[PDB]
């Protein structure tokens, strides 16, 4: 918390943060849809969808 | 070689041919597999086995003659080759055959053991034969609900739905004296023209053919017939092509040779052609090409077959061949046109220069039959060099840019796009 008080380095840091948390936000998405396009996507009816494909 | 027309009820034609020395004299009818309703399909089949079956003995016995039989969509051709000096003895066994009289033809012993042998055939046919598969389910699936997408063998289930009284309605009600014509291809000069107009020597039952409430029509279905046992996949491809005896034929004739046939597996089919022979060579698609420009008395089918043992290279195929149909229309170099045109001329002059009376007897009834005598070769050839690079650019814009297409397949088509991929590739490219 930059001390016992608040001054120009708490607030900017924490600008700061909240402007780069977003960065890994997307990185770990790109994992997200890495995993994703390797591992398929699933149906509603719960049961296998290799029968039938579109792009 | 010249042609003779002539007309008392009856239509009689004849392309004498000094040169060869084998006679063939046969009708020829204007109805087959397109004048049939789909719960009556393989009577026309049926017919041709049972004039093949049990009195090809008699003819071998008493003369000497081969007799041939096909229908292809509406030309149900019975023609009876023999030697040239032996004509009048095959029209006698024909008149014998048709007029009069096939009631003994028609029993429940030789019915029956036609109608197996016809399933036999017809199940060994849908087993193995995967193009000729594929080009019927085209055919199936471009004319839905018409009288035209039918198949030319008879469907499974409507074979043993038929037994005497089907077959005899068919005989009375489309082998009649109106769309009839006496083939005389061979060396014969004027005998076929006399004795095939006589007092009585003719058809019988006068009358006219049933007139179809639906002429024709064209859709864009898709079929497919996926299973993962067979080997290869066999795909085709069509657009609404021309009729007979339309200022088109020929055009469209050009623009099918432009691109011709390949084979991968001849030494002699990988260093000729156009473009796309190039671009396919480097990876190796596709094995079979076939350019196809059907053309029936309703409509036309101009379309592209091939079959590739890659399973994955079918998108690439599909679409390499889609831009070479879609550059045909923009820019074609001169040459291109002169090229495909002497390949058209020879490849005409070998359709109507072979040697086989069979053949030219087919040719001659099936140009007969829509205009009234036969176009003959020389004409044909100046037609031909008519031809420009204007005519070949209009047509194509006219009917390919753009247009409703249909597709088949069987085999491993895991991998082919359905619909919309396939057809968007006509427009959505830069032009
Ligand atoms: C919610 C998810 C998406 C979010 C946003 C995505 C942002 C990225 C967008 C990436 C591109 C998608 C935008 C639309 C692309 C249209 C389709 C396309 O270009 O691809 C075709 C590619 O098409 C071509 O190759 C021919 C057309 C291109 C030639 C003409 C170019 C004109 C000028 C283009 C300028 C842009 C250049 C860059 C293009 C990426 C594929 O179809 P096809 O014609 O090949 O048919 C399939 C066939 O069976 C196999 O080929
Ligand atoms: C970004 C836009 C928003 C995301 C994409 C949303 C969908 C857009 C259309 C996708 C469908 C499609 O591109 O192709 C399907 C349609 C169907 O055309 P058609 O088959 O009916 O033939 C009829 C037309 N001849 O063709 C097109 O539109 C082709 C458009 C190509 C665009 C390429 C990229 C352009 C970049 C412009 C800037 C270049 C610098
Ligand atoms: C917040 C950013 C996210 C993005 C951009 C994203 C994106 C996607 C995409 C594109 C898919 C494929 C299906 C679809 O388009 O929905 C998907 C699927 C999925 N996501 Fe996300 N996702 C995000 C977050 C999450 C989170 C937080 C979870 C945790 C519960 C999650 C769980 C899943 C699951 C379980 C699927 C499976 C869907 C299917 O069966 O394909 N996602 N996500």
């Amino acid at each position: 918390w930059g001390g016992f008080s608040v001054s120009n380095p708490t607030i900017q840091r924490f600008f700061a943060l909240h402007y780069l948390v977003p960065f890994i936000i997307a990185a770990m998405v790109i994992m997200h849809l890495m995993a994703l396009h390797i591992h398929g996507s699933s149906n509603p009816l719960g049961i296998t969808g290799n029968l039938d494909r579109i792009p | 070689a010249e042609v003779t027309q002539l007309s008392n009820g009856i239509v009689v034609a004849t392309e004498h041919n000094p040169s060869a020395h084998t006679a063939s004299v046969g009708v020829v009818f204007g109805s087959g597999a397109a004048n049939e309703n789909p719960y009556n399909n393989g009577v026309s089949n049926l017919w041709k086995n049972i004039f093949l079956s049990k009195e090809n003995s008699a003819v071998a016995a008493k003369e000497g003659l081969a007799l041939s039989s096909n229908i292809s969509r509406d030309f149900q051709s019975y023609i009876v080759s023999s030697l040239p000096g032996s004509t009048d003895k095959s029209l006698d066994f024909l008149n014998q055959s048709f007029i009069q009289q096939k009631a003994n033809l028609l029993s429940s012993s030789n019915f029956e053991a036609t109608k197996k042998s016809v399933l036999k055939q017809v199940q060994d046919f849908e087993e193995n034969d995967h193009p000729n598969r594929v080009l019927e389910h085209l055919h199936s699936t471009a004319f839905q609900n018409t009288p035209l997408s039918l198949p030319t063998r008879g469907t499974l289930e409507s074979l043993e739905n038929l037994v005497v009284a089907d077959l005899e309605s068919f005989a009375n009600n489309h082998f009649l004296n109106s769309n009839a014509v006496v083939v005389g291809t061979g060396n014969i000069k004027h005998e076929d023209l006399v004795n095939s107009i006589e007092s009585k020597n003719l058809s019988l039952q006068t009358g006219t053919k049933p007139v179809l409430k639906k002429k024709a029509a064209f859709l864009g279905s898709e079929v497919r017939l996926r299973d993962d046992t067979l080997p290869k996949a066999w795909i085709s491809l069509a657009v609404e092509g021309e009729p007979v005896n339309s200022p088109n034929y020929f055009v469209a004739k050009l623009a099918a040779q432009i691109f011709g046939s390949y084979n991968a597996f001849e030494p002699a089919s990988r260093l000729q052609g156009i473009k796309l022979l190039d671009n396919i060579q480097e990876y190796q698609l596709c094995d079979n090409f076939n350019h196809f420009s059907l053309s029936y008395k309703d409509s036309g089918l101009w379309g592209f077959s091939t079959a590739t043992r890659n399973v994955t290279m079918i998108d690439d195929l599909i679409h390499f061949t889609l831009k070479q149909w879609n550059r045909l229309t923009i820019s074609v170099t001169d040459t291109e046109v002169e090229r495909a045109k002497s390949l058209l001329k020879l490849q005409l002059g070998q359709l109507y220069e072979s040697g086989n009376p069979v053949n030219d007897a087919n040719l001659l009834g099936a140009e007969v039959l829509i205009k009234g005598s036969k176009l003959s070769l020389g004409e044909a050839f100046k037609k031909i060099d008519a031809i420009t690079v204007k005519d070949v650019k209009a047509w194509a814009g006219k009917r390919l840019w753009d247009q409703d297409i249909a597709i088949a397949g069987t085999g491993q088509i895991e991998g082919l796009l359905d619909y919309m991929r396939i057809r968007s590739d006509m427009s959505m490219m830069r032009w």
